[PDB]
C-alpha cells in the first residue's frame, strides 16, 4: 500500500514531470522494446522503429493514464477499472511485463530528472508503479 | 553473454567514465531504501532505519564500491562470467544465503543509477546492452545454487 | 482480488481441511525447509529436524492464522495487521519466501485432499495465498 | 544438477510410475486455469474460457503429453540438461517468445500434480529432489535467451 508520505512524494514528483508524461511514456516503451525484446510480441500492429508515430501516440496514452492514477491514489481500482479489463481479458499481458515497463519508466525518469529522482522519491514511485501494476493484473 | 563487437565497445567506453565509489555507494544505498528487506543482510553496518542514514553510512559506501569493483571485473571478462564469479557465487549461497532474485534487483538498481549519472548519453540502445550485462552477472552469481 | 466465486471456493475448501490446518501447516514448513534451504535462515532458534516440536507448534500458528484469514476475506488488511508489522518490520522476510511457502502449502493440500483439490479450487487457493502474502508484505 | 546417487534413484523410481498422458494433460490444464495469461500461447487449441473446457480439450492433453515426455528425457539425462534442451530453448525464445518465468510456473504446477497423484509417497524429501529437477529443466530451457 501507499502511505500518506508515499502519496505526497508521488504527487510532488509527478508535478515535476508535468507536461512531459507522454514523451517519458514513449521513451520508456522504446527502452522496454530494446531491453526486453519479448515485449514486442504484444505490438504486432505497430511500427516499432525509433520515433514511430504509433509508439509516440501510445506513450501519450500510457503517460495520461499514469497522470489519471496520480489524481486517484485513494481509489486506483475504480479509476483504472476499464484498463484492468483490457490488460487481463483482451490482451492477456503476462504480469512479468509490468515489472519491465516499471523499470524502464524509472530509468527514463532518472535520465530526465536526476536532481529530483532522490532515493525517497525512487522508493515512492516504485510503490506507485507496483500498485498500478497490481490493479492492471487484478482481474485474473 | 551475447553482445556484438560494437555493443561491447559501447559498454566498455561507458565503464571508463564510472566512478565506482559514487555509483557503488548510490546503487547499494538505493537497494537498501527501495527494497528494505535487503537491510537484513547488513545489520553489522549500524543504523539503516531512514534514507538519510543509509546514504551517508560509510560502510554502505565502502561495500558498494567493492560490489561495483567486482561488477567491473565482469564488464572486463564478459566471455567468462561463470569463471569470474565462481568464488563469489559460493560465498553468496553457502555463507550469506542471499536469494538470487536480489542480484537481479541490484542489477536493475545499478542501471537506474547509471541512467541518473549519464542522462541522455545513457541511450535506449546502451541501456539494452547493460541489461544483458546485469542479467549475465546475476546468472553467474546464481550458478552454484542450482 | 478475490471474486465472490473465489471466496466461496476458499471457504468450501478450508471446511474440508477443518481440524488438519495445523498439521498441514507443519508439513508445508518441512517441505519448504527441505525444498528451499535458504528459508532455514529465518529460524536459527528452531530445531528443524523431522517432527521437531517447534516446527509442529509453528505450523499450528500458521494454520490458525490462515483459518483466521478465511473468516475475514472481506478485510484481510484489518485481521492480519499485527502479522504485517511482524513480517516487514521485525523479521524482514524477503517477499520471495511467501511464494515458496504458498507452493509448499498447495503441495501439502494436494497430498492430503486429492479429490477436493480440483483445478478451480487450486486457482482460488492460489489467489487466496497471494492475497495473504500481499497483506503480509504490505508494510514495506 | 546437484543430486546424490540415492536422490537420483528415488527420482527415477517415481518416474517409472508417471503416466505422461494423465500427468501431462493435468499439468498443462492446471497452468492454463491457474495462470490464465498462459492461454495467450494456445489460441489455436480453441475454447479455453472455463476450467471444464480446458481440462477436456484434446489438444491440451496431447500437448501436455509432449511436454511431459520431454521432461522425462530430462529426468533420464540430468548430467546434460543444457544439451538435451538446446533445440527447445531456441524454439521457446526465437519462435514462441515465452517469458522464462513461465517455465518455473509450469515446473511448480507439475510438482503439485505429482503430489496429487502420489499422495504420501511424494514425501518432503522426494519433493525437494523434484524441485532441483524442475529448476534444472527451467534453467536449461532459459539458456538461449541470455
Ligand atoms: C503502467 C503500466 C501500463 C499502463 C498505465 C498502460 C496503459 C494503457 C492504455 C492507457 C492503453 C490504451 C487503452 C485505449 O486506448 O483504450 C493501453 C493499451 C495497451 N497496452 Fe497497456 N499499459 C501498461 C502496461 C502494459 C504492458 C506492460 C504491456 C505489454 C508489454 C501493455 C500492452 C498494451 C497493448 C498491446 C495495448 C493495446 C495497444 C493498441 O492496440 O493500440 N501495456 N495500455
Ligand atoms: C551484482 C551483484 C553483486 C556483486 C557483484 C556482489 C559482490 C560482492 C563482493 C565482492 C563481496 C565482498 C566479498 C569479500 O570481501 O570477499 C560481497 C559481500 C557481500 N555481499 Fe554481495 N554482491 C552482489 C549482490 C549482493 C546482494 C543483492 C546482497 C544482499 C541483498 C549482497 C550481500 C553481501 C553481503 C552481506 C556481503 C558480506 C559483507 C561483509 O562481509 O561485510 N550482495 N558481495
Ligand atoms: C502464509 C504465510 C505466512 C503466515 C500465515 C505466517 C504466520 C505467522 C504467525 C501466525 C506467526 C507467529 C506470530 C506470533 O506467535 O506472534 C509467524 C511468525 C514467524 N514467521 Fe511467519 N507466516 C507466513 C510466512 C512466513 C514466511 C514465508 C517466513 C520465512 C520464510 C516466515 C517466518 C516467520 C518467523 C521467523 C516467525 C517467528 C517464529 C518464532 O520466532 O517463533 N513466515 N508467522
Ligand atoms: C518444463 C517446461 C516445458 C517443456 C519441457 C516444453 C516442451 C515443449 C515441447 C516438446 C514442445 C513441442 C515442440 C515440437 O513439436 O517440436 C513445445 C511446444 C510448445 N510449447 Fe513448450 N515446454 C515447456 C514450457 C512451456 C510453457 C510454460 C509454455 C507457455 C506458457 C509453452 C508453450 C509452448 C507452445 C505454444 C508450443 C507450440 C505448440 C504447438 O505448436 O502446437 N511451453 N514445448
Amino acid at each position: 500500500v501507499l502511505s500518506a508520505a508515499d502519496k505526497t512524494n508521488v504527487k510532488a514528483a509527478w508535478s515535476k514531470v508535468g507536461g512531459h508524461a507522454g514523451e517519458f511514456g514513449a521513451e520508456a516503451l522504446e527502452r522496454m522494446f530494446l531491453g526486453f525484446p519479448t515485449t514486442k510480441t504484444y505490438f504486432p500492429h505497430f511500427d516499432l522503429s525509433h520515433g514511430s508515430a504509433q509508439v509516440k501516440a501510445h506513450g501519450k496514452k500510457v503517460g495520461d493514464a499514469l497522470t489519471l492514477a496520480v489524481g486517484h491514489l485513494d481509489d486506483l481500482p475504480g479509476a483504472l477499472s476499464d484498463l484492468s479489463n483490457l490488460h487481463a481479458h483482451k490482451l492477456r499481458v503476462d504480469p512479468v511485463n509490468f515489472k519491465l515497463l516499471s523499470h524502464c519508466l524509472l530509468s527514463t525518469l532518472a535520465v530526465h530528472l536526476p536532481n529530483d529522482f532522490t532515493p525517497a522519491v525512487h522508493a515512492s514511485l516504485d510503490k506507485f508503479l507496483s500498485s498500478v501494476s497490481t490493479v492492471l493484473t487484478s482481474k485474473y | 553473454v551475447q553482445l556484438s563487437g560494437e555493443e561491447k565497445a559501447a559498454v566498455l567506453a561507458l565503464w571508463d567514465k564510472v566512478n565506482e565509489e559514487e555509483v557503488g555507494g548510490e546503487a547499494l544505498g538505493r537497494l537498501l531504501v527501495v527494497y528494505p528487506w535487503t537491510q537484513r543482510f547488513f545489520d553489522s553496518f549500524g543504523d539503516l532505519s531512514n534514507p538519510g542514514a543509509v546514504m551517508g553510512n560509510p560502510k554502505v559506501k565502502a561495500h558498494g564500491k567493492k560490489v561495483l569493483h567486482s561488477f567491473g571485473e565482469g564488464v572486463h571478462h564478459l566471455d567468462n562470467l561463470k569463471g569470474t564469479f565462481a568464488a563469489l557465487s559460493e560465498l553468496h549461497c553457502d555463507k550469506l544465503h542471499v536469494d538470487p532474485e536480489n542480484f537481479r534487483l541490484l542489477g536493475n538498481v545499478l542501471v537506474v543509477v547509471l541512467a541518473r549519472h549519464f542522462g541522455k548519453d545513457f541511450t535506449p540502445e546502451l541501456q539494452a546492452s547493460y541489461q544483458k550485462v546485469v542479467a549475465g552477472v546475476a546468472n553467474a552469481l546464481a550458478h552454484k545454487y542450482h
